[PDB]
C-alpha cells in the first residue's frame, strides 16, 4: 500500500470511477450531456466521433475553474461503440476510466465490460 | 451552466438578499475582497453557481439591487460586503424613483427605467454559458417592492421564453394594518400576476414568523433586521443540490418539477427547524436522522399560517425533505420508511404522490457540517388559508370606504378591482379541486 | 509517414493530384478552350478517387484505437475544412 | 528573396509608414545608421525583406515618399531619421503640389510626372532578381494620397498584375465633414479601382479605433498622432512568418492565398487584442493559450466597424489567428479543438473554410516578447455594411447637389457619379451571393 500511494493513487481511483461512469458527481455530467444533447438526437454516423472527443474537453473546463489540476480528467476518456444508424443515437456515447497500466490490477477487461452495462442504465 | 440572476428589489427585499450573499461567502471560504481559503476547491467542486468566473481572480456575484429609495443601498456601503459588490455592475448607484407607496406607483416607474433595468441583467447574462433563469427576490411589504416587482413578471415573460421565474414573496405582518393599510390591495394585485405569468413561488408570511421569533429567539420586538437571518438561510438551503453535486434532480428545474401538478397550485410551504443555541450542542452527542424528517410534519416550524383542522381537509401531494450536515446514510432510507408508519401527512388516493428525501454536503468547515438542519419545501393544498386571509381583508377594506378613490388617481381610471376578487376565487377553488 | 501502406499512399497521391491542378491552372485563357474543359473533366474524377479513399480511412478511424494521435490529426484538418 | 517596395503616399500616408520603419529598426536591435550589437543577426535570422540587402553594414529601406505637401517630409528633413532615408533619392525633398483637397489635382499630376513616378520604384528594386510586389501604404483620407493613389492602382496593375498589390485603406474620418467635404467622392473613386485593379485591400476604420482608444488606453481625447501608433504595430505584426523565417506561409502571397477565395471579397477586417495594457501584468505569470485566441472571436477586438445583428445573418469564410510570443507550443492544437465547440463565430457549412492558427517568436528584447499579442486578419461577409455606410453618406451629398460640376473642371468631362452607387450595390450583392 505504500508503492501505490507514491505512483498510482490506487484507492483514490476506486473513488474516482464512481464519480463519473456511475455519476457520483452529476453536475459534471449534466453540464456534459447538455451541450451534447443536440448532437445525440441525430442518427449516428462515421463523422460522429470527432466531436464527441472534444465535447468532453469542452465539458470539464466548462464545469470547473479550479479542479483542472488533477490527473483524474486525463485518465478518463470517451468510449465508442459501432452502432448502426437506425436508432436515436444515444446508446452510442459512453465514458470509460481509461486504464491499461499496473493501475489495472484491480481493473481488468471483465471489469469495464460490467462498467459498460451499469453505464447504460 | 445553470446560472441564476437574483433580482433583489424593495426596501425590505434587498435586505433579505443581502444576508443571502453574506451566507454564501462563509461556505465558499471566500472573503469579500479576494480568495483566501483553499477549502474553496476541496469542499466545493463547482464554485460557480451564482457567480461569474473570474476577471480579477475574485468570484463576482450575479446580483442586482434596485430600489425606489437610495437609502437602502446606502445601508450596504457602510458594510464592507459592498466590496463584494461592485459600484455599477451589481447595484446601480443612486437608484431613484418615488417616495414610494401604493402598488400603482412603482408599476408605472419601471416603464420609464424600462431601458435601464434590463441593461444590467442582460449585461450579466451576456457572459453566462446557458442561463437557467431569474429569481425575483422581492417583497410584498410596501408599495415600492411590490409595485415594480410585479413589472419584471411581465417583461421577462415576453423577452425570455423558457427561463424560470420564481419569487420569494414575503407577505407583511397581517395583524398590523397601521404600518401599511394598502396591504390587501398590493398583495392580491401581485397574486394575480403569479397565476397567469409566473411558474412557481415560495410563500412566506410574517405573522407566522413571529410565532417562531418569540419561541426560538424570544425577542419581543419585531423589526426588519431580525427577520432577514431567517430568510437568508432557507434561500441558500434550497439550492445546495446545485451548489454541490446531487445526483438526480441536481437542477433547480429538477426539484421544482416534482413539486407542482398544474399552475395555480405552486405555492410552496417552507419549514426550517434549527434557530436555537441548544441545537448546536446536542448534535455532538449524536442526534438521529430517523426523526429530523418526522419532526418537520409538526406545524410550528412553518412560516405560513394555516389551521390545525385544515391539515386533514387537505392532502399532501409532494413533500421534499432536504437534510444537510450530519446524516447517517445506512439508515437514511430507513427514515423514509417511517413516514408511512405515522401517517401525519395524508396522500391522494386517486393519483400517485411523492415522499421525496434528499441529501447534500455543506461547508467543509466543521460547526457547519455536524449540525442537523432539516429543510422542508412542501406542497400542501392548505395554502388557500393565506389567500382567504388576504381576500377577507380585501373585501373588508373596500366597504370601509378606502382605495376606491385613493387608488384611482394613479393612472387607474377603470374597474379592475372585481377582476382581482374573482380571479383569487378561481385560484382558491382550483387548488382544492385538484384533490378529490 | 502516417501508417505504413494505406494512409501514406492516400496522402502522397493527394499532393500529386493537386500538382496537376497546377498544370490545369497554368493555361493562359484556359477556360474558353475545348482542351480547357477537357482537362478539367479528367481531374474531377481523380479528385473523387481521393475523397473516397480518404473516406475508408475514416471508418477505421471511427473503429476504436488504430492509433489515436493519427485519428485526432486527420479529423482536425477535416473539421478545419468544414468550420 | 521577397523584397517588397513600399509606396508611402499622402499627408497621413507618410505618417503611418514613418513609424512602420522606426519599429523595424527597434526589432532589428540596431541604430538607424549602423549595426551596433551582435544580437541582431543571431536573434533575427532575416532582417531584410523590405530593406535593401546589406553591403555597407546598416540595412537601408526601400521606401518612396510622395506627398503634395513637402511640409510632412521637411518635418523629417531636420528629424534624425534622414539617415534611415535619403533626401535626394528615397524622398524627394520639396515635392510640390496643391494643398491638396481635390481628387483631380493629384490624378492629373501623375499624368505628366508619369515617367518619373514609375522610375523611382524600379531603382528601389535592384537588389532582388524576382520581386514580391508593391505595398500601397496610402490613405483614402484627404485628396492627396487618395487623389494620386487611384492613378497608381491602375498603371501598376497593367504593367505588374502578376505581382502583389495590396493597400492599407485607412477610411476618411467621418467626424470630419467641414475640413474635408470631398470625402464621399474621393473615397468611392479609389474604392472602384480597388475591386478590379487590386488583389487585396486591408480595410481600416478610423472612428472604430477611437472607440477602442477610450476603453483600453483611456486617453481623454484621442487625436491624430496617437492614431498612428495603433497602425504601425499591427503592420509589423502581419509580417512575423515572413520576416523571422517560418516554414509554412513564409511568403506574403502565401498568407493572402487562403484569405481570398474570389476577387472583390478580399477586404480584410483587422483585429489586435494587446492594446490593453492589463494583458501584460497577467502574462508575466502566463495568460493561457486557451483564451488568447478566443479573444480573436470576441466582437470588440475589431479596429473596424461591422454589423453585430449581421453576425447571425452572415458567416465567416476565412479567419487567421496569429498568436505571438509565449504560446506554450503543444496545447495550441488543444485550443483549436475548442473554437468550434462553443461556437464563438459562425462559419460557412457548404464548402471550404479555414480556422488557421499560427505561432511566431518575437524580438530578443524580452520587454516586448513576453506579452501575449493576438492578430486577427478576418474576412467576414457582413463587410457590405461599410459600403452602405459610405454610400448613405454619398447619395445624401449628391441630394444637396455638390460635386456635379464643381469636380468636372479637372480631368472629368463625363458623368461617372451613378457608376459609383452602382458599383457599390454590385459589390454588396456579389459578396452576399457567394455564401448560402
Amino acid at each position: 500500500l505504500d508503492v501505490l500511494n507514491k505512483n498510482y493513487n490506487l484507492l483514490e481511483h476506486m473513488q474516482a470511477m464512481r464519480r463519473y461512469l456511475l455519476l457520483g458527481q452529476g453536475d459534471f455530467i449534466r453540464h456534459l450531456m447538455d451541450l451534447l444533447k443536440p448532437e445525440l438526437v441525430r442518427p449516428a454516423t462515421t463523422l460522429y466521433q470527432h466531436n464527441l472527443t472534444g465535447i468532453l474537453e469542452t465539458a470539464v473546463r466548462a464545469t470547473n475553474a479550479q479542479f483542472d489540476n488533477p490527473e483524474i480528467l486525463k485518465r478518463l476518456d470517451v468510449r465508442l461503440l459501432e452502432v448502426s444508424p437506425g436508432d436515436t443515437g444515444w446508446d452510442v456515447f459512453s465514458l470509460d476510466y481509461h486504464v491499461d497500466g499496473p493501475i489495472a490490477t484491480v481493473f481488468t477487461r471483465e471489469c469495464m465490460s460490467h462498467y459498460l452495462r451499469v453505464f447504460n442504465f | 451552466p445553470r446560472e441564476i440572476i437574483t433580482l433583489q428589489l424593495g426596501q425590505c427585499g434587498n435586505q433579505i438578499g443581502f444576508e443571502f450573499w453574506k451566507q454564501l461567502c462563509a461556505e465558499h471560504g471566500i472573503s469579500p475582497e479576494g480568495i483566501v481559503e483553499e477549502f474553496a476547491t476541496e469542499g466545493t467542486d463547482r464554485k460557480d453557481v451564482f457567480f461569474y468566473q473570474a476577471d480579477d481572480e475574485h468570484y463576482i456575484p450575479r446580483a442586482v439591487l434596485l430600489d425606489l429609495e437610495p437609502r437602502v443601498i446606502h445601508s450596504i456601503l457602510n458594510s464592507p460586503y459592498a466590496n463584494l459588490y461592485n459600484p455599477e455592475n451589481i447595484y446601480l448607484s443612486e437608484h431613484g424613483g418615488g417616495a414610494g407607496n401604493n402598488w400603482a406607483s412603482g408599476f408605472s416607474q419601471g416603464e420609464k427605467i424600462h431601458e435601464d433595468i434590463f441593461d444590467i441583467i442582460d449585461r450579466e447574462a451576456d457572459g453566462s454559458d446557458s442561463l437557467e433563469g431569474f429569481v425575483l427576490c422581492h417583497s410584498i411589504a410596501g408599495g415600492t417592492g411590490s409595485g415594480l416587482g410585479s413589472y419584471l413578471l411581465e417583461r421577462l415573460n415576453d423577452r425570455y421564453p423558457k427561463k424560470l421565474v420564481q419569487t420569494y414573496s414575503v407577505f407583511p405582518n397581517q395583524d398590523e394594518m397601521s404600518h401599511v393599510v394598502v396591504q390587501p390591495y398590493n398583495s392580491l394585485l401581485t397574486l394575480k400576476r403569479l397565476t397567469q405569468n409566473a411558474d412557481c413561488v415560495v410563500v412566506l408570511d410574517n405573522t407566522a414568523l413571529n410565532r417562531i421569533a418569540t419561541d426560538r429567539l424570544h425577542i419581543q420586538n419585531p423589526s426588519f433586521s431580525q427577520i432577514n437571518q431567517l430568510v437568508s438561510t432557507i434561500m441558500s438551503a434550497s439550492t445546495t443540490t446545485l451548489r454541490y453535486p446531487g445526483y438526480m434532480n441536481n437542477d433547480l428545474i429538477g426539484l421544482i418539477a416534482s413539486l407542482i401538478p398544474t399552475p395555480r397550485l405552486h405555492f410552496l410551504m417552507t419549514g426550517y427547524t434549527p434557530l436555537t443555541t441548544d441545537q448546536s450542542v446536542a448534535s455532538v452527542r449524536k442526534t438521529t436522522v430517523l426523526d429530523v424528517m418526522r419532526r418537520l410534519l409538526q406545524p410550528k416550524n412553518v412560516m405560513v399560517s394555516t389551521g390545525r383542522d385544515r391539515q386533514t381537509n387537505h392532502c399532501y401531494i409532494a413533500i421534499l425533505n432536504i437534510i444537510q450536515g450530519e446524516v447517517d446514510p445506512t439508515q437514511v432510507h430507513k427514515s423514509l420508511q417511517r413516514i408511512r408508519e405515522r401517517k401525519l401527512a395524508n396522500f391522494i388516493p386517486w393519483g400517485p404522490a411523492s415522499i421525496q428525501v434528499a441529501l447534500s454536503r455543506k461547508s467543509p468547515y466543521l460547526p457547519s457540517a455536524h449540525r442537523v438542519s432539516g429543510l422542508m419545501m412542501a406542497n400542501h393544498t392548505n395554502i388557500s388559508s393565506l389567500f382567504e386571509r388576504t381576500c377577507r381583508q380585501y373585501d373588508k377594506l373596500r366597504k370601509r370606504e378606502a382605495f376606491l378613490e385613493q387608488f384611482r388617481k394613479e393612472d387607474i381610471f377603470k374597474d379592475n378591482f372585481d377582476e382581482l376578487d374573482n380571479s383569487r376565487e378561481i385560484v382558491q377553488q382550483l387548488i382544492d379541486e385538484y384533490h378529490a | 509517414f502516417i501508417l505504413l501502406k494505406p494512409v501514406f499512399h492516400c496522402l502522397n497521391e493527394i499532393l500529386e493530384l493537386c500538382h496537376s491542378f497546377c498544370s490545369l491552372v497554368s493555361q493562359n485563357l484556359g477556360p474558353l478552350d475545348e482542351r480547357g474543359a477537357g482537362q478539367l473533366d479528367i481531374l474531377v474524377k481523380g479528385f473523387s478517387c481521393q475523397s473516397s479513399l480518404l473516406f475508408r480511412i475514416l471508418s477505421s478511424v471511427r473503429n476504436h484505437q488504430i492509433n489515436p494521435d493519427l485519428a485526432q490529426l486527420l479529423l482536425r484538418l477535416d473539421y478545419n475544412k468544414y468550420y
